[PDB]
């Protein structure tokens, strides 16, 4: 896999760069780096190929470069239509292609907002069904990129976690939800469970206890 | 067209390429799971003269071509729920003497859903509240989309946030619907969420009530 | 089908071939044959038109690449009548007579074959149909100047003054018009390439017409050395 930043934002007219850190097996040894643009619900569009070249139709505001094992896409004069997901891609010494994780690109249209986080413990009705669900609801954050981590007491939890992709609200901010599936014995055994949301490098945590 | 498949079956996606013929073009296949990023499955390497597969897919994916009809095929076998994705064919150069390598997606892809779930109505649990307060309903384990949630038979609309559903590992969906209300009204105003699941003809009314 | 939908004048004292005779001689010999006038109006073409054949043609071209591959000869150039088709590979010449449903703008399409590492030519794009084939000739391929004449059912060819006889062919068909056969290529090398963008270097050819004129041919030991007309 190639490494891209999860998200990047900028104001209209400004410049931004998205980096694509590979290894000697792909970006370091070949000039075959492609960049793809994806608007919601539409097929990725080739923006850059062979590190620097643009297909006919792509504006010159998009440019590519490579240094060492790191490829970069730079967009000058941000337009509202440039807000999309960007993926880099590189040829590999195994004669295969690999993709980066994707970079969400937001063209800022309102002040950045921190997410509101509400955590619901398992209801008594659900516990009597031999099931336990923790509901973490995340709302009103901009730009629309977050990460969720659960903690049982102080230890990370990954098993039993389901998180949704962010979705635009009516007020143009974003919302998401995360669910932790526990057994009633696991739930009552610990002193607390926590939902941690990370947005713009800052973290908002909520905690619930069986007692 | 879209394909629905039980786990363990196989699917064969088609791609009809006009313009240049298949013999003078490299064919690639990429897929993208709903909400996730792009994954390269395999493609024709110009320098190798044949099709190379990502090691994750060797033995379970087979690509073939019908030079008569100019249709590219790819067949995935023993498919599991992680194979739910949109499958894109892509066209790239085949001449190894030139020093360009890339793939350009062809059409808008075909969706392929793998699920063992069948029509099931939701079980509804109250999310009891703890200046204002959040309360709601947990609409749990239903299939397929969509469910509709309203409060107080439509009388209550302000402060209502119905979150998009999560697709859990079991192949079922769950969502939450939260209303933000004054904390003073918690003992006086009645809050009922109305759940309607047309695909299973299920309707649930449940009063959400302080713990 | 596969068909795709895609002057200056000069003069010089060439266009002399052995006088339709293969007799050896060492002196001057007169001849009444079909010859090219010495200072005649030759047409300088850039490429591509269907040209009349008349009684013969002088053809010459200095084209550097392998773009001009041959010619098509016939009358209607349709499926209604038989036509002649000469094609030059890098390794072979191929001469066939069939009822060719020729394309409006014929060309020998060159394309890349990914499963053979090689470029190949397609005789599609030249004709959409080819039935009733009565003649097929295959041998080594043919400034490059040619003389073509079609007399007594035979199609005679001289190449390289003093154009040596190349070959003559029991075609037995009527020939009134002809067209030069060009090789065009296409490659998918940029994400915006167009499949319709067939291209090649600039190609140009000289065309003259043969006339019934008495000549005088000077032989020394083998080749014709000098020549004369008035």
């Amino acid at each position: 896999a190639l490494t891209q930043p999860a998200s990047v934002s900028g104001s209209p007219g400004q410049s931004i760069t998205i980096s694509c850190t590979g290894t000697s097996s792909d970006v370091g040894s070949y000039n075959y780096v492609s960049w793809y643009q994806q608007h919601p619900g539409k097929a990725p569009k080739l923006m850059i190929y062979d590190v620097t070249k643009r297909p006919s139709g792509v504006p010159d505001r998009f440019s590519g470069s490579k240094s060492g094992n790191t490829a970069s896409l730079t967009i000058s004069g941000l337009q509202a239509e440039d807000e999309a997901d960007y993926y880099c891609s590189s040829y590999t010494s195994s004669s295969t292609w690999v993709f980066g994780g994707g970079t969400k690109l937001t063209v800022l249209g309102q002040p950045k907002a921190a997410p509101s986080v509400t955590l619901f413990p398992p209801s008594s009705e659900e516990l009597q069904a031999n099931k336990a669900t923790l509901v973490c609801l995340i709302s009103d954050f901009y730009p629309g990129a977050v990460t969720v981590a659960w903690k049982a007491d102080s230890s990370p939890v990954k098993a039993g976690v389901e998180t949704t992709t962010p979705s635009k609200q009516s007020n143009n901010k974003y919302a998401a939800s995360s669910y932790l599936s526990l057994t009633p014995e696991q739930w009552k055994s610990h002193k607390s469970y926590s939902c941690q949301v990370t947005h713009e490098g800052s973290t908002v945590e909520k905690t619930v206890a069986p007692t | 067209g879209a394909e629905v498949k039980k786990p363990g079956a196989s699917v064969k996606v088609s791609c009809k390429v006009s313009g240049y013929t298949l013999i003078e073009i490299s064919i690639h296949w990429v897929r993208q799971a709903p909400g996730k990023g792009l994954e390269w499955m395999g493609g024709f390497d110009p320098e190798a003269g044949e099709t190379i597969y990502a090691q994750k897919f060797q033995g379970r994916v087979t690509m073939t071509e019908d030079t008569s009809t100019d249709t590219a095929y790819m067949e995935v076998s023993s498919l599991r729920s992680e194979d739910t994705a949109v499958y894109y064919c892509a066209t790239g150069p085949a001449i190894a003497a030139a020093e360009t390598n890339w793939f350009d997606l062809w059409g808008q892809g075909t969706l392929v859903t793998v699920s063992s779930a069948s029509t099931k109505g939701p079980s509804v649990f109250p999310l009891a509240p703890s200046g204002t307060a959040a309360l709601g309903c947990l609409v749990k384990d239903y299939f397929p989309e969509p469910v509709t949630v309203s409060w107080n038979s439509g009388a209550l609309t302000s402060g209502v946030h119905t979150f998009p559903a999560v697709l859990q590992s079991s192949g079922l969906y769950s969502l939450s619907s939260v209303v933000t209300v004054p904390s003073s009204s918690l003992g006086t105003q009645t809050y009922i969420c109305n759940v309607n699941h047309k695909p299973s003809n299920t309707k649930v009314d449940k009063k959400v009530e302080p713990k | 089908s596969q068909c795709v939908n895609l002057a200056y004048t000069n003069s010089f004292t060439r266009g002399v071939y052995y006088p339709d005779k293969v007799f050896r001689s060492s002196v001057l010999h007169s001849t009444q044959d079909l010859f090219l006038p010495f200072f005649s109006n030759v047409t300088w073409f850039h490429a591509n038109p269907v040209l009349p054949f008349n009684d013969g043609v002088y053809f010459a071209s200095t084209e550097k690449s392998n773009i001009i591959r041959g010619w098509i000869f016939g009358t209607t150039l349709d499926s209604k009548t038989q036509s002649l088709l000469i094609v030059n590979n890098a390794t072979n010449v191929v001469i066939k007579v069939c009822e060719f449903q020729f394309c409006n703008d014929p060309f020998l399409g060159v394309y890349y074959h990914k499963n053979n590492k090689s470029w190949m030519e397609s005789e599609f794009r030249v004709y959409s149909s080819a039935n009733n084939c009565t003649f097929e000739y295959v041998s080594q391929p043919f400034l490059r100047e040619f003389v073509f004449k079609n007399i007594d059912g035979y199609f005679k060819i001289y190449s390289k003054s003093a154009l040596e006889p190349l070959v003559d062919l029991p075609i037995g068909i009527n020939i009134t018009r002809f067209q030069t056969l060009l090789a065009l290529h296409r490659s998918y090398l940029t994400p915006g390439d167009s499949s319709s963008g067939w291209t090649a270097g600039a190609a140009a050819y000289y065309v003259g017409y043969l006339q019934p004129r008495t000549f005088l041919l000077k032989y020394n030991e083998n080749g014709t050395i000098t020549d004369a007309v008035d």
